[PDB]
RNA sequence: CAGUAACGGCGAGUGAACAGGGAAGAGCCCAGCGCCGAAUCCCCGCCCCGCGGCGGGGCGCGGGACAUGUGGCGUACGGAAGACCCGCUCCCCGGCGCCGCUCGUGGGGGGCCCAAGUCCUUCUGAUCGAGGCCCAGCCCGUGGACGGUGUGAGGCCGGUAGCGGCCCCCGGCGCGCCGGGCCCGGGUCUUCCCGGAGUCGGGUUGCUUGGGAAUGCAGCCCAAAGCGGGUGGUAAACUCCAUCUAAGGCUAAAUACCGGCACGAGACCGAUAGUCAACAAGUACCGUAAGGGAAAGUUGAAAAGAACUUUGAAGAGAGAGUUCAAGAGGGCGUGAAACCGUUAAGAGGUAAACGGGUGGGGUCCGCGCAGUCCGCCCGGAGGAUUCAACCCGGCGGCGGGUCCGGCCGUGUCGGCGGCCCGGCGGAUCUUUCCCGCGCGGGGGACCGUCCCCCGACCGGCGACCGGCCGCCGCCGGGCGCAUUUCC
RNA sequence: CCGACCCGUCUUGAAACACGGACCAAGGAGUCUAACACGUGCGCGAGUCGGGGGCUCGCACGAAAGCCGCCGUGGCGCAAUGAAGGUGAAGGCCGGCGCGCUCGCCGGCCGAGGUGGGAUCCCGAGGCCUCUCCAGUCCGCCGAGGGCGCACCACCGGCCCGUCUCGCCCGCCGCGCCGGGGAGGUGGAGCACGAGCGCACGUGUUAGGACCCGAAAGAUGGUGAACUAUGCCUGGGCAGGGCG
RNA sequence: ACUAAUCGAACCAUCUAGUAGCUGGUUCCCUCCGAAGUUUCCCUCAGGAUAGCUGGCGCUCUCGCAGACCCGAGCCACGCA
RNA sequence: AGCCCGGCUCGCUGGCGUGGAGCCGGGCGUGGAAUGCGAGUGCCUAGUGGGCCACUUUUGGUAAGCAGAACUGGCGCUGCG
RNA sequence: CUACGCCGCGACGAGUAGGAGGGCCGCUGCGGUGAGCCUUGAAGCCUAGGGCGCGGGCCCGGGUGGAGCCGCCGCAGGUGCAGAUCUUGGUGGUAGUAGCAAAUAUUCAAACGAGAACUUUGAAGGCCGAAGUGGAGAAGGGUUCCAUGUGAACAGCAGUUGA
RNA sequence: CGGCGGGUGUUGACGCGAUGUGAUUUCUGCCCAGUGCUCUGAAUGUCAAAGUGAAGAAAUUCAAUGAAGCGCGGGUAAACG
RNA sequence: CCCACUGUCCCUACCUACUAUCCAGCGAAACCACAGCCAAGGGAACGGGCUUGGCGGAAUCAGCGGGGAAAGAAGACCCUG
RNA sequence: CACCCACUAAUAGGGAACGUGAGCUGGGUUUAGACCGUCGUGAGACAGGUUAGUUUUACCCUACUGAUGAUGUGUUGUUGC
């Protein structure tokens, strides 16, 4: 809605609020990013540090398929079942424990942020953390990769 | 100029953009005009699926998708002459073909050849000749048990094996999956210069008495 | 994917691809190696069947092309020839007659048609306006889009709706026949046969690319191989692996469309706008030329476009006349401002003009011109149902242990009740009863939400309602007909 | 009668002998797209979003709206850090043990620590009542103190990744130039029970003609020797006298 | 000098709405708040970036909200200048 | 966030129960000058970045309605007597 | 007591550049709504008419006009002018002014005619003076040539004349 | 732009092409250090690509060789001066 | 520089033609914020307007060149970009 | 400015946008042509010399010069202050 702008509020007023003394002219400073090593120094040291030079190795023909690999944490770990699944392993008599396949929902490697709940459980990934894999021992279950 | 904080911006607008500039107000006609010819096709060809030949199952190329499971190109002549099927009469019959796809496992060979066998049982052959039913299919069969499908033909569908819940055992507790990924890496890192230095230490045995 | 990998005085800036999901989907042919008595092709005469894009069939000790290579088989997915076994499985081409009539309901093109007020009374210059048309309401409506008609019209006219009608022409579809072609397909074994060269590749140069010790293209020089060659995004040697098979050819669909033909539409513009062009516009005109390039819409419903008389030489006037209107008179709808003429009022030697405050005059306004009203009460003189209170009926508001239902919310039980006789889900267990190798798809059980259900208790009648009572209020009709009530 | 210089504009300063403006009518200048950032509104919320496609008498409206869910592919968010190979965010108490050696093995619990502030909330001795009392029944108000402490702030711990220093253990189908762990500093756009996604609106910055009008120029492709400059071809023309 | 009234590089059309830190203009009303011409850096000195000065949007708290008319019943807020 | 009592931790320091720092309990309000005022905090942000003048201080200059600084106020942005 | 309402108390009010809020200020179009207005007179325009609002502006009376228009709730802009040596169009003062002064020159009578300084005829006085103000061509123009008629416009006065 | 293309040139040193000075008369002095131009390559210094040789597994690296030009050496002022 | 010659001059006058002038007819343009009497003051330091004073009398004609820092042109000098 | 001749009573000094260019003139400076000297490699430069080089408009307002008129005295005239 152009009812609602400013410049339905500047009509009458001569300098549209641009200022008489400095104007609103054509490009003043340069085009884009100009200067930003001369004149426009101050402002990208203070705001983009790092953005001038080259860092690194370059690699060409870079495949993000190849290094494809979603992370889940242990603490978001029970939610990739049902709750029937947890329900029925906590009440459960026997000491068999369900299986969480994390390739199938989805993700590649197990991380170990957050704790679990005091239930054993066989967790499938194709890459595991270290604490990760101890937080699951601990908790009386096994790590088992897959491929 | 920039003006206190903000991103960095490179807009791509230095190159007359605005002569090829396309709009969309065509996108529902498009719509319509396929769907028009989608009728069409599937009027023209009036038994046979609208959506068209059989297709076959297909893995996913690369690390990030070879779990899914998708529709191929066309089955492959290993995969047709193992199903008994001439690889000129299963265009004929509704089959997409696919001269140039290779089969390295067994696996996908026998499960693209089960889907060949279900799609050949769930076949309905009308002869040439009406009055003349050489060895097409019986007429009770085709009277009215003939339709036209809709959707693609016997569609991919991924498929997930249900583990039950079982007692884990002592070995699987046992077993080490991170120290398991670290060896792996670096034996697959090492492999070639252990065999390096296993080949110059032979050579220096083999001599060290002289 | 992705403003990413990368390129870039690594500055400004530039910048793809693979995988994935879709729209569409279709594959093939030579050269070469070979086999087959050149099997091949064009042209000219003759006859027959056709015409409608010139073909079919036959004939010629008729010409020519062609062994410096035509045709059939055959192409990297291998191919061929022999044997052995098995299956005869049914091709395309142009007519004769007619269906299903071609199909989201004609396939296309062209033509002619198809509902209902000009009803009564009125407004008007004319109306299409206004009021009305009992029966639930003028008439039609599968038609109330639009346009025209002296306003503003569903019913006056054209149209509009309709798997509405009729006529003419054209085109692709099945059957029986017609003319003729049309020639064997699969599996196993054996024996054979297999490929594109001044090209690849290399150097160098120039351009190009995101391609970075060089992505692509090209010039020059060098110049291949055959278990070879290319690619494997960092130059090189060795090595393994993967992947394709270049230097010959064709191929629909999805896609693009500011020119063209024909349409439909719009929160667009409305004659200095919108195309330059609403109009005898790429016109008039300008320039030697290339080229530049306008301005310009509107009387009225209908010309009914002012007969006639009169002054003037005429332009132009005065009368008259048409019209609803010429205070609409052929650049004529309306007709602003600037500017000008005349009339009226006022004023005027510090240029006008302006702000504040008064005063004078003037034009208008106030129905100004005897100045409001209205509630109660008192007094006077008149009218009239009826005033209160009772009776009957109607209808409401509120209250009621739920008086009685209908229920309602949360739970709560047996679940009789549902995988046949209720559903949908579950990354929960199973045939240890069922059809695919000791290997699936079903069918069960369980769980969770459910569904209506038979009933009960718990809290409530709630803003979810009814029937009864109780109270109150209003209304209608009786009676009440005068110290009441009202005007 | 008193007051009163002509506006616009640039400017330290305009009534200026500074510029534009004779008058009137109509036209006339911060727009749209894309990308960001922050704020606000809405929906859903560890998710969110069908925008591309498809399905629905295909079409007055309707080029709309509706639907998909084994169309969520994908985008953004849910994890960071390193050039990279890579690695990748849970602690506190009571204990029995080596030797509880600043550390190694398990149990039970609890489940992101602690300090200081901290809206709000909770408890609260004691007070406020009547015609009065010796005698308690029900709840209301004030209330000194005390407690749990949201968000947020400051600080101290802890955890993840990079990198240094120190040092000792542990693991094995590969005993290795193998793999893992500890303590103490330090680098990170981190963690420490999520806040994002989509849509709309506003403001600001930017690239685009970019608020409107404005160069001197540069480039590409064409038209001109009817004027003139010069060469060539073919024509025409130039009284009367002097010197000699 | 002259090259069609054009010549220290003709004319025409297009690229082209070329660029401009420079000049000119920039359209309704009321209300509230209200500056700077200074610091640092810049081939910077008629310009920008940066800090300062401004506005807007808020948020976190603090005093109490008193007696329905009336009627207080040593000690009187976090903090700031 | 002060003061005063105890106690605990330390791998730093060290004759020493030393020193220092930290941590944990507890007790003290006469709230430890005057005066005034409600404070704290975040985000986004325009304009500006030519200034000029006066008292006083002050540099260059013979001086300047000159050029350059300091302090406060003003004009710019402001009418009124 | 339109709670987006109503009421009370106290203090305060300059303003460029700039920022923000409100607008029952205004323009054009769209979705709704007003059982809205209108040929018994819409829009537009004019007005010594009556008023309202701080203001932007608005309402009403009278006239002209002759067919359409507006309020309210939302929506969307090519949305508001005194300036730009602004664009287009129109109109003033200047101003009945400058001016209609290069190449010697006209006069008399008559005719036609409404009308004669300019036309035609006659008479007179002059000029070009054969390197012409004469007679004919090229280029260029293109019907200007000739006759008849007209008197609008044009021939910078006029015209009975005219390219 | 290009073609063994074209102009001088239907020409040939009493000719074409490039310069300076400016009739006649009388004269036109000194300077080759500088910058130009030109002549000679003489052992010659430097000197690209290609080619030659060596080291290496190759990419590559090194070495030898030495075109014009520049350096070295003469001439020239009616060349600039 | 000299002779001659003369209105170049002392030092101006007179005459002629065409204008200008007045009239009949016809009839522009430049330019224009509003306008148009001065002295001084202050002021962007040279006012038509403002302050203080002088003063101010319709409508015009022919001239005139003091002013309007008159008009003509976005200074060509100078500086900046 | 200067200097000299001569006369003279004396041959004083100055202002008015260094009065006065829509008053003139155009000799000088100060465009474009050209020559010399010096400077510069060169283009070219020289408060160095020299030569040739378009001087536009008033009809407006005022000022001034003249020319009619205007207000009031009833009209009108003469003579006057
Ligand atoms: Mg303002
Ligand atoms: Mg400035
Ligand atoms: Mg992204
Ligand atoms: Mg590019
Ligand atoms: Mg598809
Ligand atoms: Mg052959
Ligand atoms: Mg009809
Ligand atoms: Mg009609
Ligand atoms: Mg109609
Ligand atoms: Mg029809
Ligand atoms: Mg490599
Ligand atoms: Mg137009
Ligand atoms: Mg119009
Ligand atoms: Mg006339
Ligand atoms: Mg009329
Ligand atoms: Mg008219
Ligand atoms: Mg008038
Ligand atoms: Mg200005
Ligand atoms: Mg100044
Ligand atoms: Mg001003
Ligand atoms: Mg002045
Ligand atoms: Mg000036
Ligand atoms: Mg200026
Ligand atoms: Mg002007
Ligand atoms: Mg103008
Ligand atoms: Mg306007
Ligand atoms: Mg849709
Ligand atoms: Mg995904
Ligand atoms: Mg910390
Ligand atoms: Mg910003
Ligand atoms: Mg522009
Ligand atoms: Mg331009
Ligand atoms: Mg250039
Ligand atoms: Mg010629
Ligand atoms: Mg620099
Ligand atoms: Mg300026
Ligand atoms: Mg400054
Ligand atoms: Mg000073
Ligand atoms: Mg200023
Ligand atoms: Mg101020
Ligand atoms: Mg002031
Ligand atoms: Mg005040
Ligand atoms: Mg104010
Ligand atoms: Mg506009
Ligand atoms: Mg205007
Ligand atoms: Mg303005
Ligand atoms: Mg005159
Ligand atoms: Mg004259
Ligand atoms: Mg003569
Ligand atoms: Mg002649
Ligand atoms: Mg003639
Ligand atoms: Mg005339
Ligand atoms: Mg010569
Ligand atoms: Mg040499
Ligand atoms: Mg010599
Ligand atoms: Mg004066
Ligand atoms: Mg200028
Ligand atoms: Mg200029
Ligand atoms: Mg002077
Ligand atoms: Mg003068
Ligand atoms: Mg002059
Ligand atoms: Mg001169
Ligand atoms: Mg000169
Ligand atoms: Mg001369
Ligand atoms: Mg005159």
């Amino acid at each position: 809605p152009s009812r609602l702008r400013k410049t339905r509020k500047l009509r009458g007023h001569v300098s549209h609020g641009h200022g008489r003394i400095g104007k609103h002219r054509k490009h003043p400073g340069g085009r884009g990013n100009a200067g930003g090593l001369h004149h426009h120094r101050i402002n990208f040291d203070k705001y983009h540090p790092g953005y001038f030079g080259k860092v690194g190795m370059k690699h060409y023909h870079l495949k993000r398929n190849q290094s494809f690999c979603p992370t889940v944490n242990l603490d978001k770990l029970w939610t990739l079942v049902s709750e029937q699944t947890r329900v029925n392993a906590a009440k459960n008599k026997t000491g068999a424990a369900p299986i969480i396949d994390v390739v199938r929902s989805g993700y590649y490697k197990v991380l170990g942020k957050g704790k679990l709940p005091k239930q054993p459980v066989i967790v499938k990934a194709k890459f595991f953390s270290r604490r990760a894999e101890e937080k699951i021992k601990s908790v009386g279950g096994a790590c088992v990769l897959v491929a | 100029a920039p003006s206190r904080n903000g991103m960095v911006l490179k807009p791509h607008f230095h190159k007359d953009w605005q002569r090829r500039v396309a709009t969309w107000f065509n996108q529902p006609a498009r719509k319509i005009r396929r769907r028009k010819a989608r009728q069409a096709k599937a009027r023209r060809i009036a038994p046979r699926p609208a959506s068209g030949p059989i297709r076959p199952i297909v893995r996913c190329p690369t690390v990030r998708y070879h779990t899914k499971v998708r529709a191929g190109r066309g089955f492959s002549l290993e995969e047709l002459r193992v199903a008994g099927i001439h690889k000129k009469v299963a265009r004929t019959i509704g089959i997409s073909v696919d001269p140039r796809r290779r089969n390295k496992s067994t696996e996908s060979l026998q499960a693209n050849v089960q889907r060949l066998k279900e799609y050949r049982s769930k076949l309905i052959l009308f002869p040439r000749k009406p009055s003349a039913p050489k060895k097409g299919d019986s007429s009770a069969e085709e009277l009215k048990l003939a339709t036209q499908l809709t959707g693609p033909v016997m569609p991919v569908r991924n498929v997930y094996k249900k583990e039950k819940a079982r007692v884990i055992t002592e070995e699987e507790k046992n077993f080490k999956a991170f120290a398991s990924l670290r060896m792996a890496r670096a034996n697959a890192r090492l492999f070639g210069i252990r065999a390096k230095r296993a080949k110059e230490a032979a050579e220096q045995d083999v001599e060290k008495k002289k």
